[PDB]
């Protein structure tokens, strides 16, 4: 999803529902592969 | 006739589907749909 070939327009933003699987956020938040990252309401560490 | 086949030909289970919130698929296999003569050699009981 983060590296997909194309993304939808800002007005036509796609709404993707994710379920029936597991999420490994360690490789995402802690990889420092993105310029900026922030969370609202809950810290990234607690979300894991 | 010849080339007994015995495989799915037409799909009449449902006409169309628009929104899907869950999906699951098992591993490939082959089930013998060929007809048999005699008594019932198989029994399946399900609880849902």
């Amino acid at each position: 999803v983060f590296n997909a070939t194309r993304f939808a327009s800002v007005y036509a933003w796609n709404r993707k529902r994710i379920s029936n699987c597991v999420a490994d956020y360690s490789v995402l938040y802690n990889s420092a592969s993105f310029s900026t990252f922030k969370c609202y309401g809950v810290s990234p560490t607690k979300l894991n | 006739k010849n080339n007994k086949s015995w495989m799915e030909s037409e799909f009449r289970v449902y006409s169309s589907a628009n929104n899907c919130t869950f999906e699951y698929v098992s591993q490939p296999f082959l089930m013998d749909l060929e007809g048999k003569q005699g008594n019932f050699k198989n029994l399946r009981e399900f609880v849902f």
